């Protein structure tokens, strides 16, 4: 480390947003499944 | 009956903190923001529907 | 109704209940709220145990350092009359508040101050961010270094005859190493002359192309006579590990300023781990609206 | 009603204690007009608990729809716990970035000052105005998510008024869909790009989302034991004090 | 070693620590164990709130009722000399303990006792298992019903001249309705005569085929003169809802018993919700080893 | 209910044992899977 410790000030918000969206999508689908499960 | 109760706690909190804001030296553009936040906080904007 | 629901004398009720009801409800709420308070306090104590005293866990919201100044402008405007003295008082009181911390009387002895190179130098690492070695040592920064803006000669600092000063300062960040631009063919125009690697350059200019002509001679004062910050004052170890620490400063005199006209002056620092933001107008650069109306 | 307290308290502490604003107005409208609508709508599909066609008709002059017992529950007990959970997540977000709880009391005058580009934190760092504002907004986002987390246990303890959850049962598919959608919406509002230009909500770090969980489980256990003494002690204190 | 680790006088240590260590450890353990106790108590209180006072949640380990008797036999053996009186004292003291609860003085008034049919009858339902109606009412069971074994005439009950008695009893079960076998072509040999539907039959015999001859005349005494239990004494509502409740009893006199020889007598009840077990020798039936050695 | 309340004294231990064994078997398999997952 030392002088080139630039990583100590970086965060991968991109990957975090991607995962959080995948998860939101999954939860939304599961929801729909439960809602329509019975009407078919 | 409940719009009466809800409004009771809304005015009680509002008129009181507005007088408090100026008893502590708050300027006008800050107190207006307060008043708004308190009114929205107390009113259940989605109930009746 | 009105009177009864307030006080009846047969059931000995007040507002609706008797003395034993108000007492049971009050006792219940006191015990309930007491438990609530104790639980919140316990969950906050475990939080005090989860953090370190020598370093902030997250340092991403403060990665690109800011660029502040000594005068306190309400709307980033410096307007004052050269005749009426009660016009630049709010400014001087601030300038003075800032420089009043670099007094030599404060900086004395071996502890905790250390004499450093009178000429810009490289970084200095006083170890890690631990308590093993005692209170680290910070370099001394003398007032006099700033030549015409020090309040030691002309207390007012310039504002008295149409020649105000502006003390710029880099925002203190823990473990932040300033990195200047290298000598390669790509570098701004301005920066070519006087490339002291060890100095972070600061250079002011005019926001609009027109205003160029109306702005006169920007005279910068600093460590070694350069218009920048010496790398030897870095990195910063934090308050806990370096109390009594002084950050470099750079004075800027706006000599030959046109009278009775609003001038927009944008100052900017250059460097690798320095990046500006179109939303935050204080990240790396800063704007000032000077108007010496007399 | 229960979620009104965690929205009223941040403002009240903002004036009494002088701490940075915990819950903005846009976040409120995003709570009462967004995440709480579907669950409240689902609460209608609830089946009977006992026999309704057996009790006598309700008296209009004495029994009402909104009495003081409900106020004592929503405004007095559940809402209080939800507000405490929100403040918890708040202090956690600020403590992790550098602003410890001892230095937050009294900072508002300068925390809101638009011309102070040097605000010292508990460790000595200098924060510009926009930098500290970004953190306050991220605290609003986490406060809203904490509200949703405690609303989970509130929708479950509100499902039944007397009976237990292990008796009635989670046969209401709409309520389940409400919980799932309520969570998906909060994640969408925080993780979608460009939400810092429209609603002012920044992404959260995966360790924060777990600051409201203990409060929710506690709410569930408290209401569960509440709905128990009523069943064993008919006509007692818990009934004439907390039985809606 | 031996002496030092026990008491040194320079560091003022006992067993190894000073007075402040023993005090901090003791205080910690006291607080820790106190919290442990309070938590266990809370988790047990919620358990007291999870059960009902008028009915056991699980009643499957007591579905097939047992068949006990009045004498207390150590190994299910009744051995006593007709000469030495201090031989059958341990038996009589028990028999007496059992019958001492059916004293008429105890059964008096309208509450909580009620006069029931002197002849076997059907079930009687005093409502549900609630507290709405007060303490339910149980039927009276007179001593005298048992004719030669009542301790009212011959206190000893038989043991005095080679003619002991054995008071059988059906294990009390909450909400248990006894169901006797119906008159259809399939029924044991014994049960055919005197089929009072309302009576649960009890019939004793010999374990081995040989012993038949050596066992004389089994004379049963009971309600109505039948060898069974009247269905009117059921069901049982539990202690809480029926304190002062008496269960029917059946006396059995083993007249004409061969002298100086171990006789194995197995008694058995017959009925629908009655089932025996090869492991539990007291489920529905019972065994006795009588030996009147004189 | 009433006289024929015999069900109040019955428990389907058979079905319980069947399910408890199915579950035990599943847990055992999962265990083996985790143990050998990596050596192939
Ligand atoms: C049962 C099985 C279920 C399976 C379902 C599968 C569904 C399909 C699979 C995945 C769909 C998810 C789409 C992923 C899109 C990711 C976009 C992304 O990661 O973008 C990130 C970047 C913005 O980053 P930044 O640098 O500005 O960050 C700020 C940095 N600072 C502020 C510090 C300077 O994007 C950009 O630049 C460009 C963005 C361009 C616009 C993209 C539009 C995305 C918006 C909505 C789609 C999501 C809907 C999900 C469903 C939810 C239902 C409620
Ligand atoms: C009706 C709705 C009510 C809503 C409740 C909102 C709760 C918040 C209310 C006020 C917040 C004030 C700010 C709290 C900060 C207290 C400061 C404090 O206390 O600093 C002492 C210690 C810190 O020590 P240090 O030096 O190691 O830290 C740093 C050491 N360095 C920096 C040198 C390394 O902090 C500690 O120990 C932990 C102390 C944490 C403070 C918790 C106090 C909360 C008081 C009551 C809450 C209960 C509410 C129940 C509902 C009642 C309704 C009537
Ligand atoms: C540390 C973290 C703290 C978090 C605190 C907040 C927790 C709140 C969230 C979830 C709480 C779950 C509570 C579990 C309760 C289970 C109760 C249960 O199982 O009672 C069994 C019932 C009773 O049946 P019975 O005898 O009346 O049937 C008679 C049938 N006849 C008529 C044919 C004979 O059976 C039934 O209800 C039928 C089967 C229903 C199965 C329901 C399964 C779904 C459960 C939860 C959904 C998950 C929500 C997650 C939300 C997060 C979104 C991201
Ligand atoms: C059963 C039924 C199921 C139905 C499910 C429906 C789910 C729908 C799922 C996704 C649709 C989401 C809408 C897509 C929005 C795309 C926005 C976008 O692609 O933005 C990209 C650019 C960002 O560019 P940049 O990174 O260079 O900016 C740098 C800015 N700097 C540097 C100054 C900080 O945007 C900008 O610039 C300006 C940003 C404009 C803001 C638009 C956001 C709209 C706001 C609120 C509407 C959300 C309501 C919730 C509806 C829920 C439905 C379930
Ligand atoms: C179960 C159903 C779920 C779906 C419901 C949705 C959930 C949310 C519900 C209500 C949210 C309402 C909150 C209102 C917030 C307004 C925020 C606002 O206005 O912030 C002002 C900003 C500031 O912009 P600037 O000038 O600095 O930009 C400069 C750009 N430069 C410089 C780059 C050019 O302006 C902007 O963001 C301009 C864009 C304006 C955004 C309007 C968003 C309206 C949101 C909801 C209305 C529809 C809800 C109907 C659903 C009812 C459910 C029952
Ligand atoms: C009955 C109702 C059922 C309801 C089911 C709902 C379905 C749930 C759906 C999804 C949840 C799984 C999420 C997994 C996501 C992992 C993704 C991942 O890669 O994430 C890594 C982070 C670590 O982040 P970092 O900051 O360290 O690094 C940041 C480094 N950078 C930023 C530089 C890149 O980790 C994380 O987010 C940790 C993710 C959270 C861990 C899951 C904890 C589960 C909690 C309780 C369940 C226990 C069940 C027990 C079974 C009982 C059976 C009877
Ligand atoms: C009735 C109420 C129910 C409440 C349920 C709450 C569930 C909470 C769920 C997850 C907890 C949050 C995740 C924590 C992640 C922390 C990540 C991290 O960065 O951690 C680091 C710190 C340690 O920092 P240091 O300075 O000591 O390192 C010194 C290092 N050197 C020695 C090299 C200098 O770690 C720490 O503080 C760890 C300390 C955490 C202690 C709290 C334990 C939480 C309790 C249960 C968790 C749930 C698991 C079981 C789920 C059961 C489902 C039924
Ligand atoms: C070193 C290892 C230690 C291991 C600890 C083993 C724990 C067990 C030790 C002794 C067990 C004794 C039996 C406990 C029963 C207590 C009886 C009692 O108390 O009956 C009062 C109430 C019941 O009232 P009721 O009339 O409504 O019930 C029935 C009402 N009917 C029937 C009329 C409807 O019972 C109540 O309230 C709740 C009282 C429950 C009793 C908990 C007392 C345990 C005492 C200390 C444990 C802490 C150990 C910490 C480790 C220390 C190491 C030195
Ligand atoms: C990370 C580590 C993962 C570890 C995963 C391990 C895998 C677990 C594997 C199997 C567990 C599922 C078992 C389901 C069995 C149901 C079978 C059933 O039909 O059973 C019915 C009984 C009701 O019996 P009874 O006496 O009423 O009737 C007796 C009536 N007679 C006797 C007359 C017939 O019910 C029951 O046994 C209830 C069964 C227990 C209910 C499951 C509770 C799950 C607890 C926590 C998990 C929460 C996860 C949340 C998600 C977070 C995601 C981020
Ligand atoms: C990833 C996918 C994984 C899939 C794996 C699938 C594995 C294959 C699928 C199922 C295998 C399970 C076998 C099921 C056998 C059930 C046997 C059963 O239900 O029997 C119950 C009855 C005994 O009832 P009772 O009336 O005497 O009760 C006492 C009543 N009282 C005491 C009140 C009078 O049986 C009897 O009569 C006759 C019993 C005859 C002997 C059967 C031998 C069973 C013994 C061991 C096999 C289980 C091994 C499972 C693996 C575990 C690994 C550690
Ligand atoms: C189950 C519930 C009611 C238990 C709540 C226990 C409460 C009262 C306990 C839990 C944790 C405790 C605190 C934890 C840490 C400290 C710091 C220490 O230097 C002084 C005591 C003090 C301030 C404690 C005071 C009492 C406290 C808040
Ligand atoms: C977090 C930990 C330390 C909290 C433990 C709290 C303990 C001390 C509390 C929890 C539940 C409480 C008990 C719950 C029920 C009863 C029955 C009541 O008729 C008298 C009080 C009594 C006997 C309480 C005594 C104190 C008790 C055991
Ligand atoms: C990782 C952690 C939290 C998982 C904990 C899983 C626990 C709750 C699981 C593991 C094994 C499970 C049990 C295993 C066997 C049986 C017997 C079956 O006839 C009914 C379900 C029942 C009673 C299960 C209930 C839930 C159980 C105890
Ligand atoms: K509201």
């Amino acid at each position: 480390e030392g002088p080139d410790n630039d990583e100590r000030f970086t965060y991968d918000y991109y990957r975090l947003r991607v995962v959080g969206l995948i998860v939101a999508a999954v939860l939304c689908v599961i929801g729909i499944i439960i809602l329509l499960a019975g009407k078919c | 009956h409940f719009i009466h109760i809800i409004t009771g706690v809304a005015v009680f909190l509002g008129v009181s903190f507005f007088i408090l804001s100026l008893i502590l030296g708050y300027s006008w553009l800050e107190a207006v923001i307060f008043l708004i936040g308190i009114i929205v906080a107390n009113v259940p904007e989605g109930l009746l529907a | 109704g009105w009177k009864k629901f307030l006080w009846d004398s047969e059931k000995k009720e007040f507002l609706g209940r008797t003395g034993s009801s108000w007492f049971k409800i009050f006792l219940f709420y006191l015990i309930f709220y007491g438990c609530l308070a104790g639980i919140f306090i316990g969950t906050i104590q475990v939080l005090l145990l989860t953090l370190s005293d020598f370093e902030p866990k997250y340092q991403d919201r403060v990665a690109p350092p800011g660029l502040s100044h000594a005068p306190y402008a309400i709307k980033t405007e410096i307007s004052f009359s050269i005749s009426n003295p009660k016009s630049y008082e709010s400014f001087v009181k601030s300038m003075h508040k800032l420089m009043d911390l670099y007094n030599e009387s404060s900086q004395a002895g071996n502890s905790p101050f250390e004499d450093c190179s009178d000429t810009p130098a490289d970084y200095i690492k006083r170890g890690d961010l631990d308590d093993s070695q005692g209170q680290k040592k910070a370099c001394r920064f003398s007032r006099m270094w700033l030549k015409n803006c020090s309040g030691l000669d002309d207390t007012t600092y310039g504002y008295a005859e149409g020649k105000p000063c502006v003390v710029a300062k880099l925002n203190r960040i823990i473990g932040f190493y300033p990195k200047p631009l290298k000598n390669t063919t790509d570098l701004p125009e301005e920066l070519q002359a006087n490339y002291n690697q060890y100095v972070l350059p600061l250079r002011c200019a005019a926001k609009r192309e027109e205003d160029r002509e109306k702005i006169g001679s920007i005279e910068y004062f600093g460590l070694g006579g350069y218009a920048g910050f010496p790398l030897q004052y870095y990195p910063y170890y934090g308050k806990r590990l370096q109390k009594k620490y002084l950050q470099p400063l750079l004075a800027i005199q706006f000599t030959n300023l046109t009278q009775n006209m609003e001038l927009r002056i944008e100052c900017k620092v250059y460097g690798e781990n320095i990046d500006y933001s179109e939303k935050d107008r204080f990240r790396g650069r800063f704007e000032v609206k000077i108007e010496v109306k007399s | 009603l229960t979620s009104n307290i965690p929205e009223i308290t941040p403002f009240l502490v903002f004036i009494i204690g002088n701490v940075p604003l915990p819950l903005g107005t846009v976040t409120i409208l995003c709570i009462d007009l967004g995440t709480d609508m579907v669950p409240a709508i689902s609460l209608a599909y609830e089946q009977a608990e006992s026999d309704i066609m057996k009790r006598q008709p309700r008296n209009p002059k004495t029994d009402k729809l909104v009495n003081e017992r409900l106020i004592s529950m929503a405004y007095g007990q559940i809402g209080m716990i939800q507000a405490l959970g929100g403040f918890f997540s708040y202090f956690v977000i600020l403590a992790e970035n550098g602003f410890l709880p001892m230095d937050l009391i009294g900072k508002r005058v300068r925390w809101d000052d638009r011309w102070i580009s040097d605000v010292e934190d508990s460790f000595g760092q200098q924060w510009t105005y926009e930098q500290r504002k970004i953190v306050e907004f991220t605290c609003h986002t986490s406060f809203f998510i904490s509200i949703v987390v405690v609303q989970w246990a509130d929708l479950i303890i509100c499902k039944t008024r007397r009976n237990s959850i292990f008796q009635q049962g989670m046969k209401n598919k709409i309520l389940i869909f409400g919980l799932f959608e309520e969570t998906a919406l909060a994640a969408f509002l925080s993780y979608c790009p460009g939400t810092d230009v429209a609603l002012r909500m920044y992404p959260l770090k995966p360790s924060w989302w777990f600051c409201a969980f203990p409060y929710s489980l506690i709410i569930f256990l408290y209401d569960e034991m509440r709905r128990f003494i009523i069943r064993r002690s008919p006509g007692g204190w818990v009934e004439q004090e907390t039985y809606y």
